[PDB]
């Protein structure tokens, strides 16, 4: 109610809308380098 | 060193000359010997003082 | 930066009818406009949430309409309390902008001016500059046209004029105009007159006086 | 209920500085989005800046690094400082709160801001003697002239605002001379023209000059 | 012919700052030597600084760490900036182009600068009505009085400068209150005294205050 | 730095004659000196450089000379406008500087002043302070003598004089003195007189008025 707002607000999206306000999928990749065993490595490398 | 006894004249030694106007400073060891007339305003000089 | 255009330039209508306020933006959006009211000399007040959501403190007569780029405001059953100017602002992103405004006028009936012309005071003449004052009162339309004539020669271009907002009680207007000249120029001619043209009159009415009449 | 009360503003020569403030009646300011906008006549509103509930700020491009914003949560008051005030920025500025994406819901009374190299000048008053035609009827229309003052506005009053009836004061005008002017008219019964004592008060705040002029029937044949 | 329009000047309190400037009507400021010189009554005249056509700078030891010169090519305008003055610096500063071995060839008209913690004050003007006796002849003298202002100087004009001959003005003088006072007088033919009324226009630019007063014979036999 | 010296401290010559000005310095300049002219209320103007290089816009009447820290300027056939202060400018080192200056005056003839009195105006008394001014205009030389007498008593300590500058066309001075009074002293004292002596006057002249004249 008055001066009592839900902390969240919804979005509204329609195919007619402009590109700027169209929904987008976002992915963020972060890399960790600690004094710890490495778990992420590059792809295959091989020669005949 | 001093050059009075060698370059001074009673009637006036007028051979020695120095540059006075230029849009920009000379870079180190850069030599300018241009004698183009210097324009102070919008009026072109056309080589006439 | 996204620019808005409010339309029409002015709004002139009688109470009890429907209002229509159209607005256009430079760049197409989706439900990212709003409306702001302002009775002159007061605090602007927020009208309409988004394109069609109405604030709680605002009666049902209002309605907003929006599109990709065209957006129009609609109010029905016009009332005297509604006489004001109307503004558009963008709650989208740019960062935010606004519109040029539009004024709403409440119409009852046409009334001709009350015209009276007053000579310069003694203090003005003592100071070396002379001026002539013409006053129009309680008229509708606001589009009352006033012109000055000196020795029957038109001199309407020696003036700066301002006109009051609508009178809530009488649904009319009043205008202030001043014709000012130097004392020598004021002495050059002999008779000073002012022409007023208005809709409520079958013809423009002119009042005049002679300089020698003090 | 919830009210915003501001102060400050005014006129300073170009290149000056000016700080403004505004307090809120019931909304704490601390937990609310607060913004500043200004209105120039015949040109409209304009965004200036705003403060988010997280304490972050942002401003228009044209004023970046020039216009400042601050708060005092302890007092539910909003603080704004302006430096490097330039030309054509003279205007009335407002404090405003939002809900959702900047819906300016509640508004203060607005504060004038003025910039010009010219200084303050009090007004001058020239009374108008009524004509015989103007008194034709039960009531007569009497008025006076106010001109050669700066900066606007100027207050015109009788008995310090007791009457509020029968008064027409016309909108102000800026002259090519750099000063302002205006005019006012009052309506009185044609009989009291000779008995009731007429006094008009002219008040110009930036000059702090209060002007009183009588209004008497006089004559045109004199 | 060759003209340089000057700007700036005015009152500043100690510990403050101010930016002065002057512009060129026709000449290329970017391509010639430019210098400031400050002139003070009763103390003499001095050389301040200069910018060489290569943009190099050079000062007088008296204002090091307190004065700085530069030049804006975007507007063909020379500029000048001030730090932490002294009362001794009270003077009128001038812009002038010199060439080579420092002939100070063309000059501007100069602009005064005043330092004091004392605040600005508007002037008051008292006109003088000519006597009936002085009208007995070919010409008569008309004047006015301006006083109780701060600081000097005050520009005066009669009929907006339309007249040229017969105008005599007096230099300002210090009041024990710290203010100044001055006067002016204009000489005119006798015939138009009862026909033409002459009005003096006064400018107190550092306060940017203008006052206009009339001069009329009226009647002095009283 | 290097200091310059100018002589005479004052030079006064009649029209049509030839004036001479000499400048001296602590260390030599090797003929790089220059002369500038500045009339009151005007910007300085370049005249002549070095020993004898006159400026473009200057007439042939101007001519200087010198070498070895002793330098002289001579002007022939003096003309009325030539009244001004004059300045020599240094070339010997950085910084530059220039001398104290020299004022030259013209002598044409002696002429008596015109004496007027002006009473304090109503605005002065409303402010609580009254002042009295006596004006002496168009006379020669500068050294005019004026006195104030209050109720037949010599009030020599409550007045302030003011001096004009030499009008080039006429070659005459003008003088103003102001008597300043308190409101109570103004009302208590009634008779006000001023006594003037001048060389252009055959006899001393006294002007007076009574406060009752309003």
């Amino acid at each position: 109610g008055f001066n009592c707002y839900f902390p969240l607000q919804s979005y509204g999206f329609q195919p007619t809308n402009g590109v700027g306000y169209q929904p987008y999928r976002v992915v963020v990749l972060s890399f960790e380098l600690l004094h710890a065993p490495a778990t992420v490595c590059g792809p295959k490398k091989s020669t005949n | 060193w001093n050059s009075n006894n060698l370059d001074s004249k009673v009637g006036g030694n007028y051979n020695y000359l120095y540059r006075l106007f230029r849009k920009s400073n000379l870079k180190p060891f850069e030599r300018d010997i241009s004698t183009e007339i210097y324009q102070a305003g919008s009026t072109p000089c056309n080589g006439v003082e | 930066e996204i620019v808005l255009t409010q339309s029409p330039g002015t709004l002139s209508l009688s109470p009890g009818e429907r209002a229509t306020l159209s607005c256009r933006a430079s760049q197409s959006i989706s439900s990212y406009l709003a409306w702001y009211q302002q009775k002159p000399g007061q605090a602007p007040r927020l009208l309409i949430y988004g394109a069609s959501s109405r604030a709680t403190g605002i009666p049902d007569r209002f309605s907003g309409s929006g599109s990709e780029t065209d957006f129009t405001l609609t109010i029905s059953r016009l009332e005297p309390e509604d006489f004001a100017v109307y503004f558009c602002q963008q709650y989208g992103s740019s960062p935010r902008t606004f519109g040029q405004g539009t004024k709403l006028e409440i119409k009852r009936t046409v009334a001709a001016p009350s015209v009276f012309i007053f000579p310069p005071s003694d203090e003005q003449l003592k100071s070396g500059t002379a001026s002539v004052v013409c006053l129009l009162n309680n008229f509708y339309p606001r589009e009352a046209k006033v012109q000055w004539k000196v020795d029957n020669a038109l001199q309407s271009g020696n003036s700066q004029e301002s006109v009051t907002e609508q009178d809530s009680k009488d649904s009319t207007y009043s205008l202030s105009s001043t014709l000012t000249l130097s004392k020598a120029d004021y002495e050059k001619h002999k008779v000073y007159a002012c022409e007023v043209t208005h809709q409520g009159l079958s013809s423009p009415v002119t009042k005049s006086f002679n300089r020698g009449e003090c | 209920e919830v009210q915003l009360v501001e102060s400050g503003g005014g006129l300073v020569q170009p290149g000056g500085s000016l700080r403004l403030s505004c307090a809120a009646s019931e909304i704490t300011v601390s937990r609310n989005y607060m913004s500043w906008v200004r209105q120039a006549p015949g040109k409209g509103l304009e965004w200036v800046s705003v403060i988010y509930s997280g304490g972050s700020t942002f401003y228009a491009d044209s004023v970046k690094g020039r216009f400042t914003i601050s708060r005092d949560n302890s007092r539910n008051t909003l603080y704004l400082q302006m430096n490097s005030l330039r030309a054509d920025d003279t205007a009335v500025y407002y404090c405003a709160r939002d809900y959702g994406d900047f819906y300016f819901d509640y508004w203060g009374q607005g504060t004038l801001v003025t910039v010009s190299s010219a200084s303050t000048k009090g007004p001058s008053v020239f009374p108008l003697a009524p004509s015989s035609k103007s008194t034709s009827g039960g009531t007569a229309a009497l008025g006076c002239l106010v001109k050669d003052y700066f900066p606007e506005p100027v207050t015109v009053s009788w008995n310090s605002g007791a009457l509020t009836s029968g008064v027409h004061t016309f909108p102000a005008v800026l002259q090519s001379s750099g000063l302002y002017s205006l005019s006012s008219v009052v309506t009185v019964p044609s009989s009291s023209l000779g008995t009731q004592t007429y006094i008009c008060n002219v008040n110009h705040k930036p000059s702090n000059t209060k002007v009183d002029k009588r209004v008497e029937p006089k004559s045109c044949d004199k």
